[PDB]
RNA sequence: GGAGCUGUCAACCGAGCGUGGAUCCGAGGAUUUCCGAAUGGGGAAACCCAGCACGAGUGAUGUCGUGCUACCCGCAUCUGAAUAUAUAGGGUGCGGGAGGGAACGCGGGGAAGUGAAACAUCUCAGUACCCGUAGGAGGAGAAAACAAUUGUGAUUCCGCAAGUAGUGGCGAGCGAACGCGGAACAGGCUAAACCGCACGCAUGGGUAACCGGGUAGGGGUUGUGUGUGCGGGGUUGUGGGAGGAUAUGUCUCAGCGCUACCCGGCUGAGAGGCAGUCAGAAAGUGUCGUGGUUAGCGGAAGUGGCCUGGGAUGGUCUGCCGUAGACGGUGAGAGCCCGGUACGCGAAAACCCGGCACCUGCCUAGUAUCAAUUCCCGAGUAGCAGCGGGCCCGUGGAAUCCGCUGUGAAUCCGCCGGGACCACCCGGUAAGCCUAAAUACUCCUCGAUGACCGAUAGCGGAUUAGUACCGUGAGGGAAUGGU
RNA sequence: GGGUGGGGGAGUGAGAAUGCAGGCAUGAGUAGCGACAAGGCAAGUGAGAACCUUGCCCGCCGAAAGACCAAGGGUUCCUGGGCCAGGCCAGUCCGCCCAGGGUGAGUCGGGACCUAAGGCGAGGCCGACAGGCGUAGUCGAUGGACAACGGGUUGAUAUUC
RNA sequence: GUUGAGGCGAAUUCGGUGAUCCUCUGCUGCCAAGAAAAGCCUCUAGCGAGCACACACACGGCCCGUACCCCAAACCGACA
């Protein structure tokens, strides 16, 4: 019943903007959309064993699409853009 | 992992199985994002064995065949 | 007011009939008076809306 | 249940699982974000912001997880403002309510168009609508009933009576009941007098009662009267009960009403009888059915020849089944190819129903005769009057029934009804309560059915369907099936 | 899936209701193609170019027809594609279609601070019922208080990196 | 200089003119007589044995909005 910080972080964001930020040790994550910056700053420090400088967040509404059964709508996401401390080990995000 | 073999883990041997199956599911969610997971049936299974440990822990704290 | 605070008697409705026998609605309201009632002698008072038929019986004490 | 499976539009792939019993079907459980009566506080419903407690985390603030925190009512407890008695109020702790639902019930409020060939009385119509409030039904219900000399014997529902008697600007229209035939049948508890007891309220102190009654004494005042409780007693129309008197009767043990006895009652248990989830008191705990419901399973008989054809389920010869020739499928009209059908078999568990036990209550002292001496038989009620409502009955000679206002009785020689009223006579006992069945309804579940529809029909909706679209909104509201 | 005969039952017969729905003519290859800033050439791209691209020229706005917010809209933004619908013509183009991507705040605009008009409103008072108003309180900016500037960066964000 | 990127980079002085901005919630005049509350400062009730303060270092700073159009072809007018 007890919590676990791997529930907050969902997936890493895989795009060419996110690829460019990794060179400056800036990691982008899809997080659970009802979580705040301090949870993300405590969870990232506990999972990857690293010191975290700042966490920025952004909500994004889902795209509305056209289908012959009507308009539909994709899910809405929240991104966490995590900057590491000056002199920390890089997050091994496996790719 | 069978339900009949989780009932012999005592009280916190289950709680470490839950803790290391959620890391199992966490690493699988990163392999799908990076395009690096092949057996995509593995995500469905690990969610079930997390759901199965939570059933056994709740049966113990409701008297429904409690015991180590 | 038109409801007794002891027996719950409320108004009855009927008709007002004229000489050309034309019928319109009115109420027969009860005879509701205000009393300042004690419970035991020497006690504090309490404002009630009771009817005169409850006043004429022993339903209140002033 | 038994070999395939990963729901559908709706495919195309990917990656897997399954006789070590998968997918699937039925039941019980676990989880159950946020909104909504929504109820910690706020709010543009699905969002924001806390407090308390216990955990988690941090170098420590930040952070996390699970609980609890609305208002009102009821009960029990604690305090008792102004102010003295106290009360309002406040604290604490258990309970309950709140909202939704298609129709049916009861109670209350209540139109108009329309009809009257105008229109106001009247109609429409106690309809539409609204308010409150239920239940699986509800309401009604156990004669202050009818009837008319014979009688019937609670209520409800149906058919007659009857478009009748009547009522009506006697216009338009409205419209009973007595009785008769049936469906279903059932009746039970209380209040009062008085007797006990308990708490008060007064009084009186050898006036004197009291100490079960009688009787011999004694104690030496809490006795007597009385209000509130609680048991007893009591339940009636042929009037009944109480209080009397007298006969007769007292399950057993124990204790109890100052001392002794003659007797009887109160109490605690024992024995016995009866009744039960009920209207007549109320929850359970086990155990058991030929029981019932929610999955299902078995199930007879043609690979027949020939013809036509892409395909026989057709034609024509043949062989059978039938407690099965229902219906649908299958490449064209199939009892014998498939799912089934007739008929039978089946239940871990949950639910429902019933039996037997546990268990729970109730009863064991009255009865009978005579007496008329008393007391009691539901009160701001009935009756009377004013104003209204409803009865066939539109205020009329207007009874019976209901409301509001005034006035205001009596307890059986009483009171009420029998269509103004009086007299006689007959009938019944108002102002306390509860009560099954016969009747109404179908959002929903299951099984059937049609001289019903077949895509402009049938539901608005066979298709994104209350969707697209229109409207600020309440609202309105489509079109679209077939190789 | 029908025919005939004895019967039974009808949503049983349309040319007219300025009827209703669908399909299609007539007007007719006709009016129109939304301001009175105005386009031209060279080169390109492509099956196709008056309209797309690039370059030069000419013209028009310049208290806007330039640059920013607010309400409102909602992915129309960016990149790669597409070209039978749509755009009053054509279209290789597009606010159109498809796929992916993209919106980073102690200080900016708001809440976690405050109140106005007004709203709701514990208890309450009032009203047959439904309900009316309202005290404490609690919401409610268009106002009050309160801390950031300059530069560079992306194809798409910047007082946010 | 794939004319996309990149690298280097001078001088910057003194005048005039001048706001709708600033000093200024100030000033002068007028009558029609011109929000509240937080906040801030201060007083005391009250609390109170450990406080106040400086320097240094290391930290926490949440929620929603942010693209784009916005005198329009993206908003209200059924239409670019
Ligand atoms: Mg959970
Ligand atoms: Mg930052
Ligand atoms: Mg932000
Ligand atoms: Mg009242
Ligand atoms: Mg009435
Ligand atoms: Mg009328
Ligand atoms: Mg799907
Ligand atoms: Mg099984
Ligand atoms: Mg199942
Ligand atoms: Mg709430
Ligand atoms: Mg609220
Ligand atoms: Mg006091
Ligand atoms: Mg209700
Ligand atoms: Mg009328
Ligand atoms: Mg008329
Ligand atoms: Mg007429
Ligand atoms: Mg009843
Ligand atoms: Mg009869
Ligand atoms: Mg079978
Ligand atoms: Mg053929
Ligand atoms: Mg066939
Ligand atoms: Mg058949
Ligand atoms: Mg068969
Ligand atoms: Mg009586
Ligand atoms: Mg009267
Ligand atoms: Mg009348
Ligand atoms: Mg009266
Ligand atoms: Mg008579
Ligand atoms: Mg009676
Ligand atoms: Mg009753
Ligand atoms: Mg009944
Ligand atoms: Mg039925
Ligand atoms: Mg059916
Ligand atoms: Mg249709
Ligand atoms: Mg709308
Ligand atoms: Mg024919
Ligand atoms: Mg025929
Ligand atoms: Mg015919
Ligand atoms: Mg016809
Ligand atoms: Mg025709
Ligand atoms: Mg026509
Ligand atoms: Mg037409
Ligand atoms: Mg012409
Ligand atoms: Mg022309
Ligand atoms: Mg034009
Ligand atoms: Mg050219
Ligand atoms: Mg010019
Ligand atoms: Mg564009
Ligand atoms: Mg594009
Ligand atoms: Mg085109
Ligand atoms: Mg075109
Ligand atoms: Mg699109
Ligand atoms: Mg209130
Ligand atoms: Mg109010
Ligand atoms: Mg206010
Ligand atoms: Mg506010
Ligand atoms: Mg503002
Ligand atoms: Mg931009
Ligand atoms: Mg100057
Ligand atoms: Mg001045
Ligand atoms: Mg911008
Ligand atoms: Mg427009
Ligand atoms: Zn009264």
């Amino acid at each position: 019943t007890l919590a676990d910080p791997r529930d907050i972080i969902l997936a890493p964001v895989i795009s060419e903007k996110s690829y460019g930020l990794l060179d400056d040790n800036v990691y982008t994550f899809l997080v659970r959309p009802d979580s705040n910056k301090t949870q993300i700053k405590i969870a990232v420090e506990k999972i990857f064993a690293v010191k975290v400088a700042s966490v920025n967040t952004a909500n994004r509404q889902g795209k509305r699409k056209r289908t012959r059964t009507g308009y539909g709508k994709r899910k809405s996401t929240k991104r966490a853009i995590v900057t590491l401390a000056p002199g920390s080990r890089p997050i091994d995000l496996f790719g | 992992v069978s339900p009949g073999e989780l009932r012999e883990l005592t009280d916190e041997e289950l709680a470490e199985r839950l803790r290391e199956s959620k890391e199992e599911l966490f690493n699988l969610r990163f392999q799908m994002a990076t395009g690096q997971l092949n057996n995509n049936r593995r995500l469905r299974t690990v969610r079930q064995e997390i759901a199965r440990i939570y059933t056994v822990l709740r049966e113990r704290e409701l008297g429904l065949a409690t015991g180590p | 007011a038109a409801v007794c605070d002891i027996c719950g008697k409320g108004p009855g409705f009927g008709k007002s009939v004229s000489h050309s026998h034309r019928r319109t609605s009115r109420r027969w309201d009860p005879n509701i008076q205000t009393v300042h009632a004690v419970t035991r002698p020497g006690g504090n008072k309490k404002r009630l809306n009771v009817c005169t038929s409850c006043i004429k019986a022993g339903k209140i004490t002033r």
